């Protein structure tokens, strides 16, 4: 294909609030004054930021600005707040066809936050369904780097757990995991007691969360 | 006045069956606009895929669905269609129906998903977490259910405060995934708290009010 | 001498139009105001109305050691701009011209503003002319408009839209009203504040019972514009220009809030207003809108409560000078 | 009865290309005649016709400039806060307000107010005569589109070639790939009066940080009011027991004067036949200020056989002349052209006499009589003057007595000298 490549860098370090950042995109070929920017927050839709390369998009704040030389052009971004740290796109519509980008994603920088663990048993109702699901929540730290062990009675178990991981929150920029030991009713009866640990950089020493049957 | 626009009309589709998808404009003039639909896969780039003048006399589509897809609208009720041919597995994403202005986007829909796969539906299943203080935390978990999405909500959804729905893992041709709400102890137990699942697929509706 | 310019327009046309012009001269004391007689040289047909003894409450402040001593009378003023109904609107067929003040006044001394308002025959029969006022001269001159269809405005020849339906360039133009009381014997349609309240209020005031309405003329020459006509859009926007600017549109100090009698017979407060010294900036002349009857103040030194979102206490102006936008055509 | 006053005859031994720089304003007509490198008895009518440029904006109504005089007022209080009452310019339209709470010493202080640190000194700069002047539109993404008509013996075909497409033969091929344009995105088209009589193009107009004389500052947006800050700082000149006045050494101007006062460093621009929309401007510029390149391809494969067999015959005859030979009075030639033995042809006429051609008109036949107009500036006393085809000229023509935006090219040789000051 003949099309013209918008390079766009991600991987971008995280960066303090209330700082300046700005964001490159690069093109495979002039297009002058043809490039839009697009912003979208994770797991709501995209939303025009700047259109022109240096006209800001109704509803977008003063603290947004564009500007760009030939094939060179970036977004900057003057007094950072926690609520725009998400993923940003540049098109260009000077020739068809109008390509996308890659995408640029950002990451406030905040203080270390210890997380808030919690466990919870399986209830009732799934036991009915013949199989059972420890949940084990970690909400609100900092920063994403965080380990997750389960124990059975003292015992190492790493099979069968199912986890997932959510994007940094928009409110006060912390992540959160939760992970799900899922076992049938057969093994459920056979053991007495389930830990949850978990290994963060806010302490060395492990927390430790556990509940008997 | 203000500008709001939904789509509606996706879901899971045969590989190799039709599927028409609407949306609904409202809050300016329909028939001054040039409209376009632009789909994105699940944790990738945004997709150009058509493009429909005022009239409709004029429409422009991708060199990869030659055919396959056909795009019109309705101006008397400020409408947007995108007709599917015979579909392939390289297509399942999220549609956005945009205001095209020649060129850049500025107004984007909620987005609908289309799933394009030989599974069948799925119900699935809504279990309350109890405590097993200071800040108490509850959990929802809904389990296999297929296919995407669902909505998670407590008390009709005036509890977004202190809320953290969870990412779905796949496993098997079996989504699952759990939500967490965090409530002061002095309104748990003593407030009901219930949490609401909806599945649209499946027609699915459970309220679970969470008790020790 | 001050000069009073009339703009001419080239024909008279549809019969209807009356001229304006308007000068403000320099101060005159106070005590010289209650002598003031406009005197005409001009060879037009003045109607009598205005130069008829009218009775004001004269509201006046003075520091003490809040900070102020307030106090009223009944006074008669006379030649100042309170028009009968009718008089404006039917000048065109009656010949008549209107020549009246306001006076915008601080403590000590007063601006008159003279106002003169008559038919456009008087075009045909007058280049120029004098009045006095106390022991000014005032120098009208009539001039012939440069321009072929409309009106010298902002430097530019403008001509507004003259269709009744809905169907353009944008011209801001002059405006000048003049309060005229008019009272009906049943309902609310004559409740002038009543219209502002609608405009500008969230709650619902009790007692805004002023019968009247603003007759205006646009620009240097116009037919009159009876405020409020509901469906007029000029009407409107004159209105909505009143209801952000009540003492019109266009160094002054301001001292403090202060209270008084109007009419001075009465046992409490009824009106309310901000004291300044230094230039009179906008007019010292308004009416209680709390009265169906009329209850003219005069308040020299004091800009009386004219702001709408306020209950109690307030006035409208006898004269009022704005501008408003309209759509037409430039040429 | 023919003169060689013939077309130009272009033998198809390899394929022709063209490139063109079309004006804005400007239509062009080329026309040739592909001879069969076979047969110099073979050859057929090649028209290309041109439209001007349309320029298609998609804009953002930013909506109406308002035009302001400044005014300065101040209030003063002997005791109490300056949070405390209220003031004429606070319900303005656009007002900016600084005070100088509780910095009430004693030399600023009036005869009365014996008082320190009590009183309250507010100043209010406020706009007044708020009357519109220019709407102004903001533009987002541009477009040219141009209609082009091309004729090829008995074929006729016609499109609207845009940037993103081509009209498309099994023989001829024309594309639209440049164009050179005077304005570009992010540019703000302000217009005084009406569309018609033009605008300026400003470039900084303000968005976010509007002062009070920049363009731009005080807007009526559909939304409401957005008033502009101040080019300025405030002060307190005060004498000894006199009321504190407050001053204000800044732009007094507003955007719209200090526009009038420097318009002419500003880009001007024209319109020809507007059409706005809630979401577009089209329109013609006819400054001539753009420029498109247009790529033309004609292959040499064309089959003469089978464009050859039933072309298109057009008979002519002179009717009627007015106006006078002198180089610059001007004549009008009617000719009745009789189209036959096609439905539609694209052709052009041609008022020609004994030596030169003074003009040109091309027109699209139809089956059957056709009038045509034609306009010519030149020619001698003895000039007789008929209207001429390719070749066939007609019968007759008329003599007289005592630029159009429309470029005309068919390749014709021209007179030389022997046809100048005859
Ligand atoms: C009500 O408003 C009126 C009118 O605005 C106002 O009265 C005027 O005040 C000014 C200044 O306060 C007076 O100006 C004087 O004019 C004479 C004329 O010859 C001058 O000679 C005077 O000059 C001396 O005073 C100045 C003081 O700063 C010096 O700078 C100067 O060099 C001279 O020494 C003087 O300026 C004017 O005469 C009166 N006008 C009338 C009509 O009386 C009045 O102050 C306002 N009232 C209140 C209570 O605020
Ligand atoms: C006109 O009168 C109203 C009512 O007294 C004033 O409105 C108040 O203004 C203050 C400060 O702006 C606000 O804190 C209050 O909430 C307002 N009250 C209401 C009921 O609206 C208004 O400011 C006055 N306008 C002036 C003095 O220009
Ligand atoms: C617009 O037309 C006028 C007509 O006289 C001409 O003088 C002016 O130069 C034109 N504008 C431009 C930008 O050429």
């Amino acid at each position: 294909t003949g099309d013209i490549v918008m390079t766009q860098s991600p991987a971008f370090p995280p960066v303090s609030l209330g700082d300046t950042v700005t964001i490159t995109c690069q093109a495979s070929q002039s297009v002058y004054k043809n490039l839009a920017w697009y912003q979208q927050k994770p797991g709501k839709s995209p939303r025009l930021l700047i259109f022109g390369m240096s006209s800001l998009a109704d509803g977008v704040p003063s603290r947004f600005s564009a500007s760009g030389s030939d094939k060179q052009y970036s977004l900057k971004i003057r007094g950072l707040q926690p609520e725009d740290a998400a993923i940003y796109y540049c098109q260009q519509h000077y020739i068809a066809p109008y390509t996308f980008g890659a995408g640029t994603r950002l990451e406030i920088k905040r203080t270390d936050a210890a997380p808030t663990v919690s466990i919870f048993p399986p209830s009732s109702e799934q036991l009915t369904s013949g199989g059972a699901s420890v949940v084990c929540f970690l909400n609100n730290f900092y920063p994403k780097d965080i380990n997750v062990k389960w124990k059975i009675d003292g015992s190492e178990r790493q099979n069968g757990v199912l986890n997932s991981w959510t994007d940094q929150d928009s409110k006060d920029s912390t992540y959160s995991m939760s992970s799900t030991l899922t076992l049938t009713k057969d093994e459920y009866e056979r053991h007495n007691s389930y830990t949850c640990e978990a290994t963060h950089k806010t302490s060395t020493s492990p927390i430790v969360k556990s509940f008997n049957r | 006045g203000q500008v709001q626009m939904k789509e509606s009309g996706g879901g899971l589709v045969q590989p190799g069956k039709s599927l028409k998808l609407s949306c609904a404009a409202s809050g300016f003039t329909f028939s001054d606009f040039w409209m376009s639909w632009v789909r994105q896969p699940s944790g990738k780039g945004l997709e150009w895929v058509a493009r429909i003048n005022t009239n409709g006399d004029t429409t422009h589509y991708t060199d990869d669905m030659k055919g396959r897809f056909t795009i019109s609208r309705d101006n008397a009720k400020t409408t947007l269609y995108l007709e599917m041919s015979p579909l392939k597995s390289e297509d399942t994403a999220m549609y956005y129906c945009t205001r095209d202005r020649l060129g850049p986007f500025d107004y984007w829909g909620q987005g609908t998903t289309v799933t394009v796969s030989s599974a069948t539906t799925k119900g699935p299943s809504v279990y309350p977490l109890a405590p097993g203080n200071s800040m108490v935390t509850l959990g929802c978990l809904v389990k296999g259910y297929f296919p995407e999405p669902v909505t998670v909500t407590w008390n009709s959804g005036s509890l977004s405060s202190g809320v953290h729905t969870f990412p779905a893992v796949l496993q098997s041709d079996l989504y699952t995934l759990s939500s967490s709400v965090t409530v002061p102890s002095s309104t748990w137990p003593s407030q009901t708290v219930t949490c609401n699942v909806a599945h649209p697929a499946s027609s699915t509706k459970v309220d679970k009010k969470i008790v020790p | 001498t001050g000069e009073l310019k009339i703009e001419c327009p080239h024909t008279i046309g549809l019969g209807q139009g009356l001229v304006i012009g308007s000068v403000e001269l320099p101060p005159v004391p106070l005590t010289q105001v209650e002598s003031l007689k406009l005197e005409s040289s001009c060879n037009f047909d003045l109607h009598t109305s205005t130069s008829s003894q009218q009775p004001f409450t004269k509201w006046t402040w003075e520091m003490k050691s809040t900070s102020f001593q307030t106090k009223s009378s009944e006074i008669n003023l006379r030649g100042l701009c309170l028009v009968p109904p009718l008089v404006i609107e039917t000048a065109a067929r009656t010949r008549k011209t209107i020549a009246c003040f306001d006076l915008s006044c601080n403590q000590t001394a007063c601006q008159p503003t003279v106002f003169l308002i008559g038919p456009i025959q008087t075009c045909i029969t007058t280049k120029s002319c004098l009045l006095g006022l106390g022991d000014q001269r005032i120098q009208v001159n009539y001039e012939k408009t440069y321009c072929v269809s409309g009106q010298l405005v902002e430097g530019v020849c403008f001509n507004p839209v003259h269709t009744m339906a809905l169907s353009y360039d944008i011209v801001t133009v002059m405006v000048r009203c003049f309060l005229i009381a008019k009272k009906v014997s049943t309902g609310d349609s004559m409740k002038l504040e009543k219209s502002f309240e609608t405009l500008v209020q969230k709650t619902s005031c009790t007692g805004n019972g002023f019968q009247g309405y603003y007759i205006c003329l646009v620009g240097s020459s116009s037919e009159p514009l009876y405020i409020p006509t509901l469906d007029d859009y000029r009407s409107a926007e004159v209105l909505s220009r009143m209801a952000f600017a009540p003492h019109g549109e266009d160094a002054m100090r301001i001292i403090g809030k202060v209270t008084g009698k109007a009419p001075s017979t009465e046992s409490s407060d009824t009106i309310q207003g901000v004291a300044f010294s230094g230039n009179p900036l906008y007019t010292s002349t308004g009416v209680l809108t709390a009265k169906d009857d009329p209850v003219y103040i005069w308040a020299p030194g004091i800009i009386m409560e004219g702001n709408h979102s306020v209950c109690d206490k307030k006035t409208l102006p006898l004269t009022w000078t704005g501008f408003i936008p309209l759509p037409g055509e430039i040429e | 009865t023919d003169t060689a006053h013939g077309s130009g005859i272009i033998p198809m031994r390899t394929d022709l290309e063209l490139d063109f720089s079309l004006p804005s304003s400007a239509s062009y007509t080329y026309r040739r005649q592909l001879q069969n490198p076979a047969n110099e008895q073979e050859k057929i009518p090649f028209h290309l016709q041109i439209s001007k440029q349309v320029i298609h904006a998609e804009i953002q109504h930013l909506g109406h400039w308002m035009d302001g005089t400044f005014n300065l007022k101040t209030a003063f209080h002997c005791y109490g806060s300056c949070e405390k009452y209220a003031y004429p310019w606070q319900t303005a339209g656009c007002f900016i307000e600084k005070d100088y709470e509780y910095e009430s010493g004693w030399g600023c202080n009036p005869p009365d107010c014996p008082g320190v640190g009590t009183g309250c000194t507010a100043c209010g700069v406020y706009l007044d005569k708020l009357k519109s002047v220019g709407k102004a539109f903001k533009i987002v993404s541009l477009r040219y589109t141009r209609k082009a008509c091309i004729q090829l013996g008995t074929e006729q075909t016609c499109k609207s070639v845009d940037s993103n497409d081509c009209l498309v033969t099994t023989s001829v091929k024309v594309c639209l790939i440049g164009t050179v344009s005077k304005f570009q995105p992010s540019d703000t088209l302000l217009f005084l009066g009406p569309l018609e009589q033009g605008g300026l193009i400003f470039k900084q107009w303000c968005t976010t940080t509007c002062q009070f004389g920049d363009p731009g500052d005080i807007m009526s947006t559909p939304v409401g009011m957005k008033c502009p800050e101040l080019n300025g700082s405030f002060r307190k000149k005060c004498a000894f027991a006199t009321t504190p006045v407050c001053q204000f050494d800044g732009n007094t101007l507003s955007g719209y004067k200090r526009m009038i006062a420097t318009k002419d460093s500003f880009q001007s621009f024209n319109v020809t036949e507007p059409h706005i929309s809630a979401s577009s401007l089209e329109w013609i510029d006819p400054d001539s200020s753009l420029r498109d390149h247009i790529n033309v391809i004609v292959g040499r494969d064309l089959s003469f056989q089978d464009l050859s067999e039933t072309p298109c015959q057009v008979d002519l005859a002179t009717t009627s002349i007015d106006g006078a030979w002198g180089s610059g009075v001007g004549f009008n030639l009617v000719c009745s052209v009789s189209l036959t033995e096609c439905s539609t042809f694209l052709t052009s006429i041609k008022a020609c006499d004994s030596a030169m051609c003074y003009g040109s008109t091309t027109a699209n036949l139809l089956r059957g009589q056709n009038t045509v107009h034609i306009v010519g500036k030149g020619g001698h006393s003895g000039s007789k003057f008929m209207c001429c085809h390719d070749t066939k000229c007609s019968s007759t023509g008329l003599v007289a007595a005592a630029d159009s935006d429309k470029i005309f090219d068919d390749g014709a040789p021209e007179c030389g000298i022997s046809c100048w000051f005859t």
